[PDB]
Formats: C-alpha cells, sequence, structure tokens
RNA sequence: GGAGAGUUUGAUCCUGGCUCAGGACGAACGCUGGCGGCGUGCCUAAUACAUGCAAGUCGAGCGGACAGAUGGGAGCUUGCUCCCUGAUGUUAGCGGCGGACGGGUGAGUAACACGUGGGUAACCUGCCUGUAAGACUGGGAUAACUCCGGGAAACCGGGGCUAAUACCGGAUGGUUGUUUGAACCGCAUGGUUCAAACAUAAAAGGUGGCUUCGGCUACCACUUACAGAUGGACCCGCGGCGCAUUAGCUAGUUGGUGAGGUAACGGCUCACCAAGGCGACGAUGCGUAGCCGACCUGAGAGGGUGAUCGGCCACACUGGGACUGAGACACGGCCCAGACUCCUACGGGAGGCAGCAGUAGGGAAUCUUCCGCAAUGGACGAAAGUCUGACGGAGCAACGCCGCGUGAGUGAUGAAGGUUUUCGGAUCGUAAAGCUCUGUUGUUAGGGAAGAACAAGUGCCGUUCGAAUAGGGCGGUACCUUGACGGUACCUAACCAGAAAGCCACGGCUAACUACGUGCCAGCAGCCGCGGUAAUACGUAGGUGGCAAGCGUUGUCCGGAAUUAUUGGGCGUAAAGGGCUCGCAGGCGGUUUCUUAAGUCUGAUGUGAAAGCCCCCGGCUCAACCGGGGAGGGUCAUUGGAAACUGGGGA
C-alpha cells in the first residue's frame, strides 16, 4: 500500500529528508500523496516536526512506516498515540 | 580579488581624495595619468555615471559583481533607493571593522578582518564582506589581540559612528542600528549610483 | 541474453499449456452447450445449462475470466437457455 | 516601474528602415588560468557497438543432492582411512512473488496526446488497512532423479521414480450469474435494498511452543464478501501552431436495428437497412513539433525555449503479434519477418548500451570502463540477510553561479630604467627600495575519526491473543554495534610574502592618448567610416580606462523595436482608400418602462501537487545554497447576491 516513507532533499553535502505519504513505488524525489513532515537528519541533531493531526489519519487510513519513518514517528508520540487509538479496539 | 591598485592615482583620478582624510594627492591635485597634469573636461551622462559608480564603488573597492549585487539586492529593501543602496555598501563587515577603529587602512583593515584575526560576534568571520547586522558583538579575536596594529589603532583616534559603538579596553564591539544614512555625508553621491548603474 | 527469469520462460510455457487447456476448455463446452441450445432439447438444454455453469465459473474463477465477462457470457447462454425452456 | 545614440541633407524637419549600448545559455572558440562551496556537461547521427555491472529473492513452501561437528564398528599408522547415524552449512530444479516500479530518450503524434474542469445509475484494482465468515473430504500428475538417444554447439527426444504453498474431482458458500415477489428513489438508459430455487473456492499449509500425543494454540500464510486506500482505463467543456500558391473531404464513413467482443458504453468489429456526416467558427492536406509545472527577457502587455528536478504521453534495432499475469502488447520476456554483426562440424545457432560507464563515427561541441548498501526508496523475505550503475558519494572540465585570495602599514630617498619633452622637465609614483606586521589558500605536523546514526538484535513493563504462569502480536523504557565518502570538512602550532593576473578597449556611439614605423601597401571595422609621408582609427611602445580568475569574438532568444501599435501607430502629398455600387452572412445601434442573469460585478466552498518567482524568518564563518512560514497565478467548476450597462422577452 501507500508507504510512508522518507524523501531526500537538499544540497549533495547533507541530505535532510521531508517524509511525506506517498504511493506504493512512486520515484524518490517524486509523486506523494499528501505531504506531511519535515525532517533534517543533522541540525542539530535530528530536529523535525511531523502532523499527528492528518498523520494520525494516515497512518490509520492504511499506511506504514519505513525504519527512519518508524523510528521517527515513534520518537515524536504519534506511533505510541496511534498505537492508543488503536488501544480503543 | 580586489586589493591590487596603487590607491594614490585611484583617488587621484577617481574624483576625490578619500579616504584619506588627507591622502588625497595633496602634493599634486589633478589626476594621475601621462596626459593628466593638463586641463580636464565634464564627461557625459555617462560621465558622471562612471564618476558616481567608480566613485562610490571605489570608496570600498569591491568587484562589479557583488557591488552590482549589492546594487540589486539594496535595491530590494525597504525605504529609498540611493539610502538603501548606502546603508548597505558601508554596513560590511570590513567598513564595520575598520570603521570602530580597527586599522589605519581600508586594505589593511580588510585584510585584518578575513586574516582571521577579527572574529565577531562571539566566532570567526574570516570573508571581508560577510557583514554583521546591528546587534552582534563585533569582536576583536582575543586570541592574537595583543598586536601591533590593534593597539597603534587602538592609540590612533578617529570619530567613530554613533551607529556603532567601540571598545578599546573590553574588546568588544556593536552597530546600534542602520548608521546615519544621510548623516554619514561623504561625497559620494547615490543619484549617480541611481542613474550610472541603472538602465 | 536473458539474465534472471528465463525459467520465468518456461513458467510461460508450461503455464500457457495448462491455462490454454482450462480456457479452451472453457469455450468448447461454452459452444457445447450453445449447441444444445440450438436445438429444442429440454433435459439437455437444462443439465447442459448447469455444465456451462459449472465449467464456466470454475473457468473464471481461477485465471482469466474474470468476473464481468464471465456474467456477460453465463448472462447471454442464460438468455438462450431460458429463451428455449421457458 | 520603462533613458537612448548614430546613420539619408549643401544645411533643416518629418517618414522610414539598418546597426550599437543591456540581459541570458546545456554553448563553443581566441588568450590566459590560484582555491573552496553548490548545481551543470551528446543539444549533431534514436549512429553502430568491444568489454564489466545494471533483478533478484524465498531452506520458516517443496523432493533431493553434497559436505559434516558428534557417535558407531573395522584395518593398522598407534592415526588414520573404509562403511553407517547425525546437529549443522551450501546450493541445481519445482513452486510463490518481483521483472509493467525504478533507469533512459524525444523518434513519433498537431489530437482527448498534454494542461485545466467536470462526469462514470459505463469501468476495473494484485500488494496494503479494517470488518466478518470459512477453511471439510479426496485424487492422479511432473520437473528434478536416473537409463538410452540425436546434436558442432545452442540443444532437443524417449523409458522408469517423487513431492509440495504445483495441478484437478466432490461437498459448503449468497453475496457471483438466471427466474419471481416486493420496497424506496432517480437523469431516457434506470439505480439502491429484502426474500426463494440452479451453478462457483480453500495452503488439512508452514513456522514455532505446548499436550493426554487424540490434539491444542500464537505468528506468517490461502479463499470468499465488504468497504477504505493507491493506481491506472473511458467520455466530455475549454485552452496552446506555420500555410489557402491546401475547398473540398468522408463509404465503417453518418445514423439505425441485430449479433459478437472487451473491465466498459461505443461502427469497437461484422450482418441487414437508410443516405448520411465535416467544413470559412478552416474540414482535409502539406509542414513542424513531445506537452505542462516552468525557464529566459520585458515596466507591463507580450516574445522565445521545453535543458538539468518533477507530472503525464510515447518508444525500446525496424515492423507486426500474442502468452504469463491483478496489471504489459512488456527497455536488459517470448513468436514471426526485415536489416546488421558474431559462431559454424554449413545441418543450424547467438545479440540488442534511447541503463551506468566506455570505444569508433558524426561535430564547433560535452567527462571516469571508480567506491558502497553507512542513509533514503525499492524487491524478496518470519526475520538475519541478498540484489540494488536507483541512490549516497567520489574522479575530470573556469561549464555556469557565489565566496575568499595573489598581501598590508609606513615610506619623498619623488631611486635606476621605460615613455614624453618647447630639453627646464613630466609619467609609471607611496609605486619600488626600504623599517615593521599578517597567514587567507599554501607547506609541515598533530588533533578530529565531528555531523551525516537511525535502525535490527538482547531484557523488562502495560495490553492483546492464547486451556495455559508457555509462546507470540501491539505499544513504551534501557544495553551493544553499523561511515563508502574520510583521515573528508573544520580546529591548533610553526614556517615563509615567499608560489597565486591576466583579457579587451582608448574618434563617436562609449570610460580610456601620445610617440615610432607604415604611406590607399600591409590593415581595421558592430555602424559612422579611417589608411594616397605630421594617422587621438593600421601594427609596435609607454600611459590611461573597463573588468577580473577571468576577458573578448561568434551562434541563438528577449529588449531597445510606439519597427504589428488591445495597452500603443497610421492612409491628401512619405508605404496605405477598394474604380464604384447592391447585398447575404457577420460587426454595431434612437428614448421610457416590467422581468431575466446570458454576459458585467461581488461573496462561500472545491481545485489550480511539489520544486521554482516574490514577501517573512532560521541553518552551512557570510554568500551561492538549503529548510521552514507565507503569498500570487484560472472567460475554472459548484453556488449566493446586485440589475446600473450589452443582450433575451413583453408593453
Amino acid at each position: 500500500a501507500v508507504k510512508i516513507r522518507l524523501k531526500r532533499m537538499g544540497a549533495k553535502k547533507s541530505p535532510f529528508y521531508r517524509i511525506v505519504v506517498a504511493d506504493s513505488r512512486s520515484p524518490r524525489d517524486g509523486r506523494f500523496i499528501e505531504t506531511v513532515g519535515t525532517y533534517n537528519p543533522v541540525a542539530k541533531p535530528a530536529e523535525v516536526k511531523i502532523d499527528e493531526e492528518l498523520a494520525l489519519k494516515w497512518l490509520q487510513t492504511g499506511a506504514k512506516p519505513s525504519d527512519t519513518v518508524r523510528n521517527l514517528f515513534s520518537s515524536q508520540g504519534i506511533m505510541e498515540k496511534f498505537h492508543n487509538a488503536k488501544q480503543g479496539k | 580579488a580586489r586589493y591590487t591598485g596603487p590607491s594614490w592615482k585611484l583617488s587621484r583620478r577617481l574624483g576625490i581624495s578619500l579616504s584619506g582624510t588627507g591622502k588625497e594627492l595633496e602634493k599634486r591635485p589633478y589626476a594621475p595619468g601621462p596626459h593628466g597634469p593638463g586641463q580636464r573636461k565634464k564627461l557625459s551622462e555617462y560621465g558622471l555615471q562612471l564618476q558616481e559608480k567608480q566613485k562610490l564603488r571605489h570608496m570600498y573597492g569591491v568587484n562589479e559583481r557583488q557591488f552590482r549585487t549589492l546594487f540589486d539586492k539594496a535595491g530590494k529593501l525597504a525605504g529609498k533607493h540611493g539610502e538603501n543602496f548606502m546603508i548597505l555598501l558601508d554596513s560590511r563587515l570590513d567598513n564595520v571593522v575598520y570603521k570602530l577603529g580597527l586599522a589605519r587602512t581600508r586594505r589593511q583593515a580588510r585584510q585584518l578582518v578575513n586574516h582571521g584575526h577579527i572574529l565577531v560576534d562571539g566566532s570567526r568571520v574570516d570573508i571581508p564582506s560577510y557583514l554583521v547586522k546591528p546587534g552582534q558583538t563585533i569582536g576583536v579575536r582575543e586570541k592574537s589581540r595583543n598586536l601591533s596594529i590593534i593597539k597603534e589603532s587602538v592609540e590612533v583616534n578617529n570619530f567613530v559612528p554613533e551607529y556603532l559603538t567601540f571598545d578599546a579596553e573590553k574588546l568588544e564591539g556593536t552597530f546600534t542600528r542602520l548608521p546615519e544614512r544621510s548623516e554619514l555625508a561623504p561625497e559620494i553621491n547615490e543619484a549617480l549610483i541611481v542613474e550610472f548603474y541603472s538602465r | 541474453n536473458i539474465k534472471s527469469a528465463i525459467k520465468r520462460t518456461k513458467t510461460n510455457n508450461e503455464r500457457r499449456v495448462h491455462n490454454a487447456t482450462i480456457k479452451s476448455a472453457m469455450r468448447t463446452a461454452i459452444k457445447q452447450v450453445e449447441a444444445s441450445v440450438a436445438n429444442n432439447e429440454a433435459d439437455k438444454a437444462k443439465t447442459a445449462l448447469t455444465e456451462a455453469a459449472k465449467r464456466i465459473d470454475k473457468a473464471v474463477k481461477t485465471g482469466l475470466v474474470h468476473k464481468n465477462t464471465a456474467a456477460r457470457y453465463k448472462s447471454r447462454l442464460a438468455k438462450k437457455v431460458n429463451g428455449l425452456s421457458a
């Protein structure tokens, strides 16, 4: 399905993801479903703020993260709190 | 790389003797050159154009690329045209350096500012065109502050700017606001920069 | 010089053979129940409708049918078989 | 937020072209050439290709097969082999998924191809969510495996044997089709929902763990029905191009009925019938061309291009074709034909660099046959992992943009030399010498392995499942490692001014002047035009001026160009009134009054993706650049108002 994963952007010295929700198998720097987030790797270090008000609709509406998307959205209190959305199961 | 001119005839035929404020060729007030002792004549609109652009640009000394980008970049601001270009083209890191009583020469204070020495804002500022806004502590880079040039310029006096603020003992500095835009009253008339660089 | 899935080529041959057997069996059965609907035969009409029905769903329910074309074929064959027998 | 100047004349003004100043490139060439950061680099021949890598994976689906800890018995060597069992590891084949995404190129195509905006009671959707039912009973195969064979190879054939998550019967299932009874609502077609008869599947899988050894259970699976999501398919309004020295075109064409077909309406294809249909609002035909977000330029309207990043379409040696599949008519899949190359035992085989490099050609013109899965995205997985020429990086090229430098202070001794000079002198000139300072980059030596690093695995907790305190899912907390670039960036110390400046111009436009030589010769030149012995124009030398690690020439595009003029031109004599009339179509129209919203104008929602332009901040020492926050962009749809004006209608 739509795997909400990262996407490169920035200069050639330092890449910073801005992980918008994307299709099943789109191009890397290409089409994405509905962009929500931005999280650079460096600076300083790893400071990124995500949506969580529509991103809960994205992670609950049929999706999944990548590795870095899962650690990031599990770090910002959105994967666990979404799990408390599923805790009313 | 601007640091190439003679520094006598450039002011000598550039239009006005600055800076200065006595190094204007007071021994021979005419223009420099082999056919220069004779009678000079006025130019066309390109005469005041080249005297305004070369005159106002020779006070700092930058290349025409960076000075042109300061022309349009200065015109991107608010206010008036020549005032924004005048506060921009003199509020640089080296004009703020040699204007704070740092060095007794514009090129000498320039190389004192991009020689790694005059590090400002608490850190280093190693680019001679990498300025600082109103409020940055334009420091002295105290790891080599015990020097001959800095101590001698701290002994030599000069009318410090009221847009800036100096420090001879505490090893600090500042710029209180934008400088006195019409107040900084040299012979550089900004209308020739509004005409000889606008087409 | 096919790097990978040359064995996909051989699997396309063998799968094409088995799939041609099931699909061509479906077409020949559909002409068989259609032939039984050619003449005014009652008991062969209903039982042969069960034959082209069971082979029809057994063909469209796996592989090359798939759903809407099978409903078109069984629908028109149901219209003719319902016509010749009431 | 917008600058003009030269050039027709003996002089003048109009009109009128022609050129120059400005910006820009995917540039190239001429001269020269220190560095760093960020982007860019076959645009000509979609020309042909040597060589290497570009799509594999699943032992936790399968039946092998080999090795083999450990154990067994023999012979001798007091350490070895021979024959068995076996943790274990590996893979050839079967099967499932993935090769349709990713990557590249603009060859095609002037229309549903693109952009925008609707629609689909005309479509389909594997993988992924969430729901809820199910997973019962059986069958016979077959590659492997061998035994023979025919082949130069490529390779085929035939006989025996086996299994699965391979295939194939039956039950069960509606919902998936056919007939009836309804009920509700629409857009002609009709749609939504309820009931009753005929047909349509399941991996009993695998993994563990438990158990009474009957079976139990979790996880990853299989099917069926639903909705969700992501994708594509179709139809339609409107928009974007040179030509009338293209006015005809069309016969599956225009329309009907009927049948077939595909996921689906449809002449989509056929039978039968009718004679239609398109066109000045440009049909057809020639030409050219991928289109768009956008980029460049302009004050703005406009004009030009479709590089690099992205979105869609197309193509894959040329031309057809269909199979596998959910999905291709498939870029490194097949079948046929054509071309071109290679092999040949002459019987027949093999190939597709418009993937990354790379070679030859073409040309003015474009580079390394490099490193790695550390990140991000994929693929396959239970995961560990494997593949990943995508990517992340690197190497070259001043190819573009930006930043810094090649010194600085002082210094009249106004040094020597060069140029000039009425021969007193002037100019390079505070310039140089010199006294003193700085280290940017250099050069050396250390630091630093800076960020780019998050995962996955190991406990434990809450909670789910579970006959279960096993075992697992789900969600948190803590431990261990993982950097290709890279000894990179950057920092620190020392050292030396030591290595780091050229190109064009100097009548005008246009900043910048004199001498020697040349003597309509050699030459320049963008235009004006110079040069026929005093050349501010040809070369040379000093000096000046512009610019700067760059500078000029040329190619193309914009502006200047009010020189296509809607903004914003004109026609008595400069170019320009049709010789004149009548008229269809078209374009425009007296005053009052009621309605209307079709234009006109305004409010609300949708949508105009990102990146880019502009505004507001932040991060790389600043800047180029990056990131965040905004804005603006439409005869756009749907919808609410005003009725003044154009129109519709009535008086």
